[PDB]
């Protein structure tokens, strides 16, 4: 999903 | 008082359902390390054991519901704007030429633990495309963050 998934892919900003 | 926007409470448990394939609230340490691989990076299998190990307070072997955001907690000290935006944008757009590619989420989302073809992503890209062009520009996906 383009709308909801944003919070899913954005959780990679801590370790990366 | 109880609800402001159903997306920030209902769709959050919709986001957890994206990683946790078992539905019990636990994912393999192989997946979480794959967060880098969405950026077209390297999988941190051994290092996420260094994070699963510390977050598995209820010791699931895997990871539980409450201790999930704690790994993000350490680095969650003052978030950036466009840097945090690109950490989802170039991470999402496999090409990045004003439009986002169709077969990208089947590439990325598959890497995020849900193995599917462009077909399943097509409904995922259609949501970003009101004109049904099968690809995502800066303006449509942008809208998705002002409304995550």
């Amino acid at each position: 999903t383009f709308k909801e998934v944003a919070n899913a892919v954005k959780i990679s900003a801590s370790l990366m | 008082a109880d609800q402001l926007t159903e997306e920030q409470i209902a769709e959050f448990k919709e986001a957890f359902s994206l990683f946790d394939k078992d539905g019990d609230g636990t994912i393999t340490t192989k997946e979480l390390g794959t967060v880098m691989r969405s950026l077209g990076q390297n999988p941190t299998e051994a290092e996420l054991q260094d994070m699963i190990n510390e977050v598995d307070a209820d010791g699931n072997g895997t990871i539980d519901f409450p201790e999930f955001l704690t790994m993000m907690a350490r680095k969650m000290k003052d978030t950036d704007s466009e840097e945090e935006i690109r950490e989802a944008f170039r991470v999402f757009d496999k090409d990045g030429n004003g439009y986002i590619s169709a077969a990208e989420l089947r590439h990325v989302m598959t890497n995020l633990g849900e193995k599917l073809t462009d077909e399943e992503v097509d409904e995922m890209i259609r949501e970003a495309d009101i004109d049904g062009d099968g690809q995502v520009n800066y303006e449509e996906f942008v809208q998705m963050m002002t409304a995550k």
